[PDB]
């Protein structure tokens, strides 16, 4: 039913986060369309659920990072904030077939509680458990993974 | 060349589908290939003993259980077996690599028992065989779905992870595992159809292979047997995620999809089957009571909608086209997951036909 | 304190029966017993798979075939097996390919053993393992003096002697498969004919009729058998070798030979007629009739309307009047014995198929099997 | 499932030549039998042309003589004549499930003819092939069988 293959972390990505976007139609497309006419390659995006407004973030290369921002704030009149984060860093589980042995996703989360690291932010599918968390805990994260899954 | 074929249940049915497997089979020996051949039990005839089991001990013994599933399909093994030798082949039954390759190089066609699709890849694996073909009732993997989407096309190729992507995401196909091990070693796959003369859907690539021009915009799948499930109020300490998740793995609660972004709490949305959903939300509802969350929320209506395509990887352009697409067909886009060559949106269900055919369009699928 | 049980299809045909199976196994060893089970395919799933086999491929091997009805058996006593674990018992199940050694080992545990037909195996095992009783379970609480439909008042016997049991069973009856009747008898093995539906105790197989004392000794049964044609070869020459021109091609073609008949030559010539499933009456006789040319017989007759009707019981061994009475009740009615056929236990007839019915009728009431 | 081979020289063999073929003769035949205490075995009726059949049985040699006087002083019923053998011997093979294979049957019959033994009588069934010879034929006609059918075992009878 699932198999896992190996871990991954990432130290080359910034963190972007656009509070209080109004959950309407085309409002995620205009902090999109900026970034991208500036040609800033985007990776994760994020947003959850929800003043009935909510929350986007997406990661870019650092390289880009306070580019990206720059697009974002002098644009900014629609949003009400634009984090940059920076010191982020990445941590994934690979595999596939997770879904029918949500053990799997348990024991991910377990495994940073007791290396003593807080999840920032989680985006998982059948095929990958990722998290951001602060790139000073990666090797930490890293090592703990590999233990409790081996 | 040495081919592996993979038949599911449906291509099993009824003697008369037997049979015309078993004319493929011969067909691919006579050309002049080494054939090894898995096959799942006759349409249905597993879920149907996962149903008998359950009825007669509600918790089976998987050491018993193994015996019903192999059982099962060994009534699929010999039906063609026997079958394949009234067309003139010889078949030689199996229930390792080192003595298929004997039968192999005797001229047998080797049928061994299944799950079939991991079975079956791992033997292309051992075997180096040139091409592991999986056979059911859909003749390709299409562009998105021909019953939903009237431009749909059958792509011919495909990368190893593009599929994953779409595996893990809507498309029923292949199980995902099957396709990780193919991955993993370098074994081909095609989706082809037990009633057709086209060669079907080649997933072979790795996609960092791919040369840049081939990584495109690949494929938009739909699922609407999800239920969401969002916690709120969860306090940002460590070991505060694996307190919803112990709780649910507990209860054999399928989990898809969580998603975490950030009164110095956060929430956790995840994605189950909608079975699965009732049960999810007792048992939450409980935990919530103890000094832990402030509301636990459930949804029966979602829908998830994604692109795949190993071509956004490095191009700047898809998410705003994706939004734009879902804009201007006036659908809301409530929720938004990714990996590095997918993005995938949470909406509707009443609005999935409607968006599925906005992305579709958008992105020059269907040429 | 040693008991086989083997459950037909009709006793496993859904998880409830498969469930209620389980506790009656479970019971019976509660009871103090060591008990090893033998499971038939559920219900009607045997036929289904042999019906699959003869669209894909009619005369399959027979290591397809073995693969095929294992897979049907296997999924029965997986079934089972996971519903006595429910009941809180232990199982090992096994494949013939075991023996008595590995069985009694894990009998010896206090494990239930579920295990190349399955009637056979079952008293196959008995046997090896020297079982008290192999109990065959299904949904028929007996073996009865006479088919119910026919004789209303047939009444479930009690108990039966192997070669009895037998005796009927090569005429008619069809409730246990002979081979594993055979299997009893010479292995000494009782045999409970018992429903699985009900706790009805059912009808014991046991003695040889060798040993039950004249005075015991019996009627058992009237059996009526209406399946079969009647082949009859004229004008064989009375000289070794003649009878096997006709067997030989008959067994060469396959077709089933049930009784045959020879009486004392009386030209120089004899006849012979034999029985065979309506089936095989075409094919017999284009055999036989294609042979009458190049002058080994005469002529070669055929009649598929005729119906065979018995009365078996040790009782007739040693007693003078029955051949008599037999002979006497159909008179009485008013049908005509065409052919006699016997065993040391036995009366056998053919008469007209129309007269089958009146004629098990008369000999149960004559005979009192009431 | 083939179990043994039995043999027999105890019996007479005597025969009703000419019965009609009416519903109560065998009867007649039977009941005199009956009435005089003689306790029968094997009963052959097989063919008809006349219209009339024969009807033979056996039963113990002691009581050969007395039902063979038994049937005489009851000819012409119909008859055209009773016969009386003394010198009758019975060999068998027992077992289980022969319908279903006719293979049997003729390795039987060929085993006999290959050592020559003239089968006068036979008597088969799913469970039992029976056939009387000269009891003269007794020990060829049992080892040919013993030989064809791998088996030296008597314990069927
Ligand atoms: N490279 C894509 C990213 C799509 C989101 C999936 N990682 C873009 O810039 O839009
Ligand atoms: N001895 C009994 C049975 C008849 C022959 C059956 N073998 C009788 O005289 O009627
Ligand atoms: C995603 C969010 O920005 C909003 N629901 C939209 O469709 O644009
Ligand atoms: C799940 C997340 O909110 C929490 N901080 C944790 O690390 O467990
Ligand atoms: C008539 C037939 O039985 C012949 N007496 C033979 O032995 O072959
Ligand atoms: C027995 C037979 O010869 C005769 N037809 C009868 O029924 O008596």
């Amino acid at each position: 039913e699932a198999v896992l293959t190996g871990v991954a972390t990432d130290k080359s990505e910034a963190k972007v986060t656009v509070l209080g976007i109004s959950d309407k139609p085309g409002e995620a497309a205009k902090v999109f369309r900026a970034l991208a006419d500036a040609e800033i390659n985007i990776d994760m995006v994020l947003q959850n659920v929800f003043d009935g407004t909510t929350d986007i973030t997406f990661t870019c290369p650092r390289s880009d990072g306070r580019r990206a921002m720059e697009i974002l704030k002098k644009l900014q009149v629609n949003w009400t904030n634009v984090l940059y984060d920076d010191q982020v860093g990445k941590v994934s589980l690979v595999g596939a077939g997770m879904k029918s042995h949500p053990g799997v996703t348990a024991e991910f989360m377990e495994a940073l509680r007791d290396v003593n690291v807080n999840i920032e932010l989680i985006s998982t599918s059948e095929i990958r458990i990722s998290v951001l968390i602060r790139e000073d805990d990666l090797d930490a994260a890293a090592r703990a993974l590999h233990e409790q899954f081996q | 060349a040495l081919v592996v074929q993979k038949y599911g249940g449906s291509s099993l049915e009824s003697a008369e589908r037997i049979r015309n497997v078993a004319e493929r089979i011969v067909a691919t020996k006579k050309a002049g290939n080494d054939v090894v051949v898995v096959c799942s039990a006759m349409g249905d005839t597993t879920d149907e003993l996962l149903e008998l089991a359950a009825a007669v001990n509600p918790v089976p013994p998987a050491r018993e259980m193994d015996m019903l599933l192999t059982a099962g399909e060994r009534i699929s093994n010999a039906l063609v077996a026997m079958a394949i030798e009234s067309l003139g082949a010889e078949a030689q039954s199996f229930t390792t690599p080192g003595r298929v390759r004997e039968a192999l190089d005797e001229g047998k066609i080797c049928i061994v028992a299944g799950g079939s699709d991991t079975t079956a890849v791992a033997l292309a694996a051992a075997l180096n065989a040139d091409v592991c073909e999986i056979y059911s009732d859909v003749d390709g993997v299409y562009t998105a779905d021909p019953r939903i989407v009237p431009n749909a096309q059958k792509l011919e190729k495909l990368s190893f992870e593009e599929m994953l992507e779409l595996a893990a995401v809507g498309s029923k196909i292949l199980v995902l595992r099957s396709v990780e091990y193919a991955r993993a070693f370098n074994v081909p796959l095609r989706v082809r159809s037990s009633y057709s003369n086209d060669p079907g859907t080649l997933i072979a690539g790795s996609m960092e292979d791919i040369p840049v021009e081939e990584a495109v915009l690949t494929g938009v799948a739909t699922d609407k047997s999800e239920a969401k499930v969002t916690v709120l109020g969860i306090s940002d300490k460590p070991g505060e995620a694996a307190k919803v998740f112990r709780a649910l793995a507990d209860a054999e609660i399928n989990i898809d999809m969580v998603l975490q972004n950030v009164d110095g709490t956060t929430d956790i949305t995840f994605t189950c089957p909608r079975s699965d959903g009732r049960r999810a939300m007792e048992i939450l509802k409980k935990l919530q009571v103890q000094g832990n969350w402030t509301n636990v929320l459930y949804d029966d209506q979602v829908g998830k909608v994604s692109l795949v395509g190993a071509g956004m990887k490095s191009h700047p352009g898809v998410t705003a086209e994706f939004m734009e697409a879902l804009r201007d067909v006036n659908v809301n886009i409530e929720l938004i997951s990714t990996s590095e060559i997918r993005i995938s949106v949470l909406i509707r269900e009443d609005d999935l036909d409607a968006a599925a055919r906005a992305l579709h369009e958008q992105f020059q699928l269907g040429g």
